[PDB]
């Protein structure tokens, strides 16, 4: 245990993550701050343009820079539908990606 | 990995979605299980575990339940073949 | 649910039964609009919807709506998954030939009308006309018609005639084929030709006739006027990122064929000449040629690509179809990987899972246990319980895994015990936590090592992976009986340094009560590990049928073997414990553990030995340091002699004393005479150099040296490298093969110079470039085994069969290296076995030879025993279980079900990584019998031999043979028959420089003919040197007397004739070249004359040609009937081996080549197993000259050979598993009754026997004789054409098996894998029984 | 021996003579009346000349072979749609119809996703416009600096060079090692995993079961609005007309009915937090 809190052995590895946004025939993709179907704990760490800052811890499923897609005729089932309802959350037409 | 994606024509597990596909269960191990008896357990690795439509869905289905004996059916990749060796002019059907 | 997969040609009435409707136009989708276009490849109207439930226009989209279909716009509601199983079809306006049924090894159409496969291609291109019925015209159906004869027909004839061009005359041909008129007219034509160029052509055309006439095949479909449609799902046109589309190779395929397709239906309405529109067919043929298979005479589309395509037939061949890919590998869930580590702690059947591993592969185990707790409402709400990782879920995960086996396996599987199963253990980690003991069937290092994992999810599953696939189960090898799971070598050494007596030590001479004082004296520090003390020990003993009797003695051991006892189980004595305990004493400790105590009280016994072993080897802290490679000091007087003794040769090297080869071999053999002599020096030093002190006194010991013990006790490290270490190095090898003059006289621990290092790398990378291809031949190997000994079973409990082969040691040179204890152990009797005396018999009747019965055969001197084998069994369509015997992972024989075929080829393939005369001598003592050996004893008291097929044996005073010798002809026999002998003095003598001649009687002979100046010539050596009569050579002799040979004539000494008994012709032998004759013209000895002396690859390419039974590059000359041989012309170019048979009267002449020197010589009489020419000898004149008990002696013991120098050993039974299905093809040697001159299988040949016997026909004249096949061939002879497919051409056995309507049924292995069924070995066994008696009864 | 299906052509086609220019005035005359005797010696003397028009669109998307046989369907169209009364020339006249063929042939059977004959003339000048501006001067190929030169808007230039198709293979070896496929790796939007099966048919049943642990009359104002319970969709005045009998007594009971499954689906583990986030 003396090689381990020592921090003999400990490496340190850089690791990238790219976003690219292309030009969809329905519609162009635009890096934003506004994510369907989600909260104020995942939307805190952003910023006004839609990136994480630098030096911010980043857990496993955090997300990291705000892309949404359109989409049409998406069909909904109406046994969804009703549980929107439920809760009230309005109907958008932009896919989470 | 116990489920995920699967392939478009043939029905088998694979990656792409932050997740990888699944182990590749080759000859070699066929003939490990069929050294032994485990006839069942062959016959599960081969249709309930990859290329069932029927059989992966109703399985689930059944773990949740409490039960589980089988879901044979009929192996993707054995009904594939079958369109296309008819597509080629040789008839091909079960006699049963 | 269905059985007896059936094949066959698809009729135009049938193809538009598949179809749902007709593609008329070629395109797929809309440019605008991402939907399916009507009439074209993708359209939702013939095959299924797109969307689920959802037509095209949108009218119906409910589940209310199955059978209503829109009218507008829209389409047959159904599942949008049924677009993998409609079909649609092209109505051809032109008829179409397949290729497939063209262009193939046989012209399954040319065969069918008479024709060539190149006049064939030349009609279905417009080219050329053909006449279709012929009549009262002046030309014969089989003559063509050319575009400047074909106009004259029409001019002298005009009535009766027509003739045509292109596809619809091959239609038209096949229509009027007269099937059942056609072989009437073949049936009166084959006898009357006797040339064998004719027989094999209208046979192989016979036998096509009748194929079309039961199978319902007409020959009418041969040629196709509708093709199928592919399945749109299977040809997908799917999107990509951008918008950019992605469609397959067939897409382009089929609208290349709706392009010319309409085009050649416009064109015949537009009444276009004959000109424009035969070009325009001929593009259709090619178009549909392409889509079927790709590389014939059509060279395929090539646009914008580098590979050329993939049409219909590339996705079923070409090492990458869809039916291949699968055999070879498939995706499977509730998988996953990680590296191995140790675990000590973990007991046999327990291995390590770590929790992030178990919550993925046991999710669905979870989600039904927190729904059945109510923890969970539903299986959405119990999904994010696992995301958060809740602390109530680990209790819930603990509780699925308790009696859940998982399956462990590594990557390269090549025997059974690749894949065993464990009860997963929760550990903090992502290490797969694996049991030490298990490593070494695993063969699997702590060096990164991968290990797979797999969850049995039925019950069916869960309990074949805990009473068959465990663990604790397979504690034996498959291949041996020998224990797989034995204490490496950190556990070897623990309880070696234990068990290690001691001179003087702590505590020594000290008397104990009882095995609990000698712990508790050894934990206080007062008592040694090993000091000689007494302890008194209550011991039970198992030897007793039935009774557990205790006993209490005193014994003298150390204090170390006390403790050992504590762990071993009642019914084993004390005296199992008392030795050194050495790798090769604890595998022997625990095999007779398995066969007294059980299972149960073995599986906790070698559990303690592995917590015993690694207790004890940390206690005594052994290392290796630069001081534990102790060199001699005698080293350097060995090293600075032996380069002296190099010094004064290489002065004689510049003085032409010697040579260059001369002094090759004087310094290779004097540098591996030092090694020797230093290595003998190193083990002395080594062994005996600890001292010790006993009340006074400098007494040694066995050495308690780390390098010493680690080599002793069997742990890690031999006596090769131990040598490398202390000792010299030695002399290294060369790529070339040869050898270097200068040897390595450094070792690892002084250290190597800069040549000398630079000379190791040859032979180190020489071992690495191996080992690629060890891998690479030996699955090879291994695959082509499992291909052919497959289908074999135990089916039958019992045969009924007394036939068996005999067992008998392996007597060959000094000792026997193989005694019957080993070649008998497991095997059931076939016939009863006899004492010397009589009425008394050992064996009652045919019975399992366990460890009890081998005793029993040791303490009697019976020497043979008959058993049954595979290769004798008479069960049809598998193997019986009382012919296999009871060598497996189990105690008893073997069970109903058991594919042993299939841990035949495993057991063999395995171990293929680890592959790569003058006198006789009596060694021991005891009486001498010869055996088929005839001798005249001569006038001096000495035996001279005339044959070679026996043998010279050493009988035992209790009557067992445990020394054989061979001698060649003529050998001078000293000691006589019956005589005891003295071990260590000769008996007989041999000449294998020249061979000697004998004589049948004695008298005045001489030499006719021999002039001294054409046949021979007077030599004379230095000082009278030589005084005889020497031969001379035949090309030396002059061209008038080259056709005289000198012959020697025997005449009595009164005059009279003599005539040897038997034989009609005199004993009249020609002398050869160089021969010289002792006795004089006129005087010669009583017997044993010699007129005339006649002057004289290895590793695993060994077992893989061994095993096809391939003839080698010389093979050898033996006789074929039991006569008096003789020699014929030899100025021809070729040598007439005459044979006269002296009992029979049957004359038979062969000829033999003139480059291959013969050994027997002219007037000898030879048997039938006698060999002529030397030489190694090929496995099939074996079979035939001698049978089938000679050649399973030859092919086991000559596959044994290989495995026995590397170490490693193997079971007969495994080898003869083999061996039965290479020998079940028959030929027939007389024809009459079969169909074709070749041979069919011996199972259909027998069943046919017994109907003709006892029916009509009182004899059965249609005998057969047994041939040997390879693993190659072998395996093509499947009934089956679904298996055929796998390892065979795949395009190849569709062709044969369509024309044929070949129904195949899934009695077997490989068929039941692809198509999904259970397998009829093991557990489904049960399920294809019940389904036999009740299909074929009630 | 060496045998192809396209000299086989050839050579059949070169035994014809030539027909004579001033021996097709009795021939096209005889045409017009109906007879196989003119016709047939009319095209097999064109037939020399298909090949040297064939042969110019070289490396195009159809064959050599397919590129022959659809200018031969222009000359029967020719020859039976003609007019002899002007006497100035007749193989001028074939050559016109053959040569238009071919353009309508060769861009309707040359990509798999078929192209309308409107749309498919105007994207060759995108494509010949391009061409000659890339090789001006060391000039790279761009779709921003051919808007200037065409004088078109920046979103219709982007259209019309992405309405090229150009579709891929998906039996291609992906890389330098031919061992895997493209097809292999794809995967599926439509059909789903077992799992996600399972969920959401185990929730569907769950909707359906919840709604009969309320009042009888609160179940059938909410099964006629978002249709479950076998229904259609429709509007709150569609319910309020007929079974409803009502204008805001209907909007009453709807929002409480809803707020009723609100408290129902956070009390059975099911929060908002997560299935609505
Ligand atoms: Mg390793
Ligand atoms: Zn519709
Ligand atoms: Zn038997």
């Amino acid at each position: 245990e003396r090689v381990v809190q020592e921090d003999r052995f400990t490496t340190i590895h850089i690791q990238e993550l790219t976003c690219v946004a292309r030009d969809t025939k329905l519609g162009p993709e635009e890096i934003t701050a506004d994510i369907p179907n989600v909260g104020e704990a995942a939307l805190n760490k952003l910023d006004e343009a839609g990136i994480v800052y630098v030096g911010a811890e980043v857990q496993a499923g955090d997300i990291l820079v705000g892309k949404v897609t359109p989409k049409g005729e998406t069909q909904l089932t109406p046994e969804e539908k009703l549980l929107r309802a439920i809760f009230g959350e309005k109907a958008s037409d932009v896919k989470d990606t | 990995r116990s489920t995920g994606s699967y392939s478009l024509v043939t029905q088998q597990p694979l990656g792409g979605k932050a997740q990888f596909g699944g182990q590749r269960f080759g000859e070699m191990e066929v003939w490990a299980l069929e050294a032994y008896g485990a006839a069942y357990t062959l016959q599960e690795m081969l249709t309930v575990k990859s290329d069932d439509v029927n059989g992966r869905t109703k399985m689930y289905k059944n773990i949740v339940d409490g039960d589980h004996r089988m879901e044979a059916g009929m192996p993707e990749s054995f009904n594939v073949l079958i369109k296309e060796i008819r597509s080629l002019g040789i008839d091909i059907e079960l006699e049963t | 649910e269905f059985d007896a997969i059936r094949i066959g040609l698809a009729s135009p009435e049938m193809i538009r039964s598949w179809s749902f409707g007709e593609v008329k136009k070629p395109e797929t989708i809309n440019y605008r609009t991402f939907k399916p276009e009507r009439d074209g490849l993708f359209c939702a109207k013939i095959f299924g919807p797109v969307k689920d439930y959802e037509c095209l226009c949108g009218k119906y989209k409910r589940l209310k709506h199955r059978g209503v279909i829109c009218e507008k716009c829209g389409v047959e509601v159904a599942l949008a998954k049924v677009r993998r199983e409609r079909m649609g079809h092209i109505e051809l306006a032109s008829p179409v030939a397949h290729i497939w049924f063209l262009k193939s090894l046989p012209s399954r159409i040319g065969l069918l009308l008479d024709m060539t496969l190149r006049d064939i291609e030349r009609v279905l291109y417009f080219e050329s006309y053909v006449v279709i019925d012929p009549g009262m015209t002046t030309l014969e159906k089989g003559q063509l018609l050319n575009d400047e004869q074909y106009f004259e027909a029409l001019e002298e004839f005009g009535d009766d005639f027509d003739a045509r061009m292109g596809a619809e005359a091959v239609h038209e041909l096949l229509n009027a084929i007269d099937l059942e008129h056609e072989i009437g007219r073949l049936r009166e034509e084959i006898p009357q030709t006797n040339s064998e160029t004719k027989i094999k052509k209208l046979s192989k055309r016979l036998k096509l006739m009748e194929a079309f006439q039961g199978s319902g095949n007409k020959p009418e479909w041969m040629v196709l006027t509708v093709l199928p449609v592919l399945p749109p799902d299977l040809r997908p046109l799917v999107p990509l990122d951008g918008g950019r589309f992605a469609t397959s190779d067939l897409n382009d395929l089929y609208r290349r064929v709706i392009n010319r397709n309409n085009r050649l239906k416009r064109l015949l309405d537009l009444a276009a000449p004959d000109i424009i529109v035969r070009n325009e067919k001929r593009m259709l043929q090619e178009a549909v040629d392409a889509l079927l298979d790709n590389g014939r005479r059509g060279r395929a589309i090539t646009g914008s690509n580098k590979r050329p395509l993939k049409s219909l037939a590339d996705m079923i061949k070409g090492k990458q179809g869809r039916f291949r890919q699968n055999l070879l590998g498939k995706r499977v869930d509730y998988s996953g990987r990680s590296v191995i580590t140790v675990g000590p702690t973990l007991r046999l059947h327990q291995c390590g899972l770590p929790k992030k591993m178990a919550l993925e592969l046991f999710k669905p185990f979870i989600f039904g246990k927190l729904e059945g707790r109510g923890m969970a409402t539903t299986i959405k709400a119990a999904k994010k319980m696992v995301e958060r990782e809740l602390p109530e879920v680990w209790d819930v995960l603990a509780e699925v895994i308790r009696e859940h086996p998982v399956l462990l396996n590594r990557a390269p599987t090549l025997h059974r015990l690749g894949i065993q199963a464990f009860e997963p253990v929760l550990i903090e980690g992502k290490a797969i936590q694996l049991h030490p003991l298990v490593c070494a069937a695993y063969n699997a290092d702590f060096d990164g090592d991968q290990m797979a994992v797999h969850v049995p999810l039925t019950l069916e599953a869960q309990l074949e992976a805990r009473a068959l696939m465990m663990s604790t189960n397979n504690i034996l090898s498959p291949a041996n009986g020998e224990p797989i799971i034995v204490p490496s070598q950190d556990v070897v050494m623990g309880l070696y340094y234990m068990t290690r007596e001691a001179i003087n030590a702590k505590g020594e001479g000290m008397a104990f009560a009882d095995l609990q004082e000698v712990d508790r004296a050894y934990r206080s520090g007062q008592a040694s590990l090993h000091a000689r003390v007494k302890v008194r020990i209550n011991e039970k003993i198992k030897g007793e049928d039935g009774q557990l009797t205790a006993n209490t003695r005193i014994v003298d051991t150390t204090v170390g073997r006390a403790l050992l006892f504590q762990v071993v189980p009642a019914g084993l004595p004390f005296d199992v414990v008392n030795q050194s305990m050495k790798k090769k004493a604890i595998s022997k400790l625990i095999n007779h553990c398995y066969r007294v105590v059980g299972l149960k009280d073995t599986v906790i016994f070698a559990d303690q030995l592995m917590y015993t072993g690694f207790a004890y080897s940390t206690i005594s802290g052994v290392s290796i340091g630069v001081n534990d490679f102790v060199i001699p000091d005698e080293k350097a007087r060995i090293i600075n002699a032996a380069t002296d003794e190099v010094k004064e040769i290489e002065s004689q090297y510049a003085s032409g004393l010697v040579t260059q080869g001369e002094k090759y071999n004087k310094v290779i053999d004097l540098w591996s005479k030092a090694n020797d002599e230093v290595s003998k020096a190193m083990m002395a030093n080594l062994s005996k150099e600890k001292v010790v002190d006993r009340e006074g006194k400098e007494v040694d010991q066995e050495s308690f040296n780390s390098m010493y013990m680690m080599a002793d006790s069997g742990a890690r490290g031999s006596a090769a490298q131990i040598r490398q270490l202390a000792g010299m190095r030695g002399l290294m090898a060369k790529p070339d093969g040869s050898i270097i003059e200068t040897p390595i006289t450094a070792n690892f621990r002084e250290g190597l110079n800069v040549l000398q290092y630079f000379i190791s790398t040859h032979g180190a990378r020489k071992g690495l470039a191996d080992t690629a291809l060890k891998t690479a031949n030996s699955g090879y190997l291994t695959r082509r085994l499992v291909d052919v000994a497959q289908d074999l079973v135990v089916t039958e409990i019992d045969c009924g069969t007394e036939h068996g082969l005999l067992m008998s040691p392996h007597i060959e040179g000094g000792d026997v290296v193989e005694p019957l204890g080993e070649r008998v152990l497991g095997r059931v009797i076939a016939r009863d076995v006899f004492k010397p005396g009589s009425d008394e018999v050992i064996v009652p009747a045919g019975t399992l030879i366990d460890e009890k019965w081998v005793d029993f055969l040791e303490v009697m001197s019976v020497d043979e025993v008959v058993v049954r084998s595979p290769i004798t069994c008479e069960t049809r369509h598998g193997i019986c279980a009382m012919c296999y015997g009871r060598d497996l992972a189990r105690g008893h024989r073997v069970n109903i079900g058991e594919a042993v075929g299939v841990i035949a080829a495993q057991s063999i393939g395995e171990p293929g990584t680890q592959l790569t005369a003058d006198n006789v001598q009596v060694k021991n003592g005891g009486t001498i019998r010869l055996h088929n050996l005839k001798h005249v004893v001569r006038a001096d008291g000495a035996l001279v031999a005339v044959s070679r097929s026996g043998e010279l044996a050493v009988a035992d005073d209790f009557g067992r043979e445990r020394e054989r010798y061979k001698l060649p002809y003529g050998a001078v026999i000293s000691v006589k028959e019956g005589d005891k002998v003295d071990p260590g003095a000769i008996v007989a003598k041999w000449d294998p420089h020249t061979h000697p001649i004998v004589t049948e009687v004695d008298g005045t002979v001489a030499f006719v003919g021999m002039e001294e100046g054409i046949t021979v010539k007077r030599q004379t050596d230095e000082l009278t040197g030589l005084t005889n009569i020497e031969v001379m050579d035949p090309k030396d002799r002059p061209a008038a007397g080259k056709d005289i040979r000198p012959a020697v004539k025997l005449i009595d000494a009164a005059g009279k004739d003599l005539l040897l008994p038997g034989t009609d012709v005199p004993a009249q032998y020609f002398l050869p070249a160089n021969a010289l004759v002792n006795l004089t013209d006129g005087a010669k000895v009583s017997i044993g004359d010699v007129v005339a002396r006649i002057p004289q690859t290895g590793g695993l390419p060994r077992v893989a040609d061994l095993f096809e039974a391939r003839r080698p590059k010389e093979p050898s000359i033996l006789a074929e009937i039991s006569g008096t041989i003789s020699f014929g012309k030899e100025t021809k170019g070729k040598r007439r081996l005459v044979i006269t048979p002296n009992d029979g009267s049957d004359p038979y002449e062969e000829l033999i080549p003139k480059w291959r020197h013969l050994n027997v010589f002219e007037g000898e009489q030879v048997n039938r197993g006698e060999v002529i020419s030397d030489g190694p000898s090929n496995p099939h004149d074996i079979l035939r000259l001698l049978g089938v008990s000679s050649l399973a002696k030859y092919i086991v013991n000559e596959i044994q050979d290989v495995y026995r120098l590397q170490g490693v050993k193997i079971n007969d039974k495994h080898i003869e598993t083999i061996l039965r299905q290479m020998l079940r093809k028959v030929e027939v040697s007389e024809s009459g009754d079969s169909s074709f001159i070749k041979g069919d299988q011996v199972e259909l040949t027998q069943v046919l026997e017994e109907n003709e016997q006892l029916g009509t026909e009182d004899k059965f004249p249609a005998k057969y004789e047994r041939v040997l096949l390879g693993i190659t061939k072998a395996s093509l002879s499947t009934e089956s054409f679904i298996s055929a497919a796998s390892f065979q051409e795949t395009t190849r056995v569709l062709t044969e098996a369509a024309v044929t309507g070949k129904r195949d049924f899934l009695r077997g292995l490989k068929e039941n894998v692809v198509v999904g069924r259970l397998i009829p070995a093991g557990t489904g066994l049960a399920y294809h029984s019940e389904r036999k008696r009740q299909r074929d009864l009630g | 021996r060496a045998l192809d299906a396209t000299q086989l052509y050839l050579n059949e086609i070169g035994f014809s003579p030539l027909l004579t220019p001033e021996e097709e005035v009795h021939f096209a005359r005889l045409a017009q009346k109906g007879d196989p005797a003119g016709r047939k010696r009319m095209i097999e003397s064109n037939l020399r000349l298909v090949v040297k028009i064939a042969r110019r669109y070289v490396n195009r998307g159809l064959s050599l072979l397919d590129l022959i046989e659809e200018g031969n369907l222009g000359l029967i169209r020719a020859v039976e749609k003609f007019d002899p009364e002007r006497g100035f020339r007749f193989s001028t006249y074939a050559t016109w119809w053959i040569r238009q063929t071919i353009e309508r042939a060769i861009m309707n059977q040359t990509r798999t996703i078929r192209l309308p004959i409107h749309v498919v003339k105007e994207l060759n000048v995108y494509l010949r416009a391009a061409r000659e501006l890339t090789h001006k001067l060391d000039h790279e190929p761009s779709p921003e600096e051919i808007a200037n030169l065409l004088e078109k808007p920046v979103a219709e230039v982007k259209r019309m060079l992405g309405l090229n198709e150009r579709v891929t293979s998906v039996d291609v070896s992906l890389g330098p090692d031919s061992d895997k496929t493209l097809l292999d790796t794809l995967t599926d939007d439509r059909p789903t995993d077992p799992c996600e099966l399972l969920q959401d048919d185990d929730l569907s049943e769950s909707i359906d079961q919840w709604l009969t642990e309320l009042t009888d009359k609160q179940r059938e104002v909410v099964i006629r609005r978002f249709g479950l319970r076998g229904h259609e969709s429709s509007t709150l005045e569609e319910v309020g007309q007929e079974i409803g009998l009502t204008r805001e007594r209907v909007r009453q009971i709807q929002v409480e009915a809803l707020k009723r499954l609100r408290e129902i689906l956070e009390k059975n583990g099911l929060s908002s937090d997560a299935l609505f986030q």
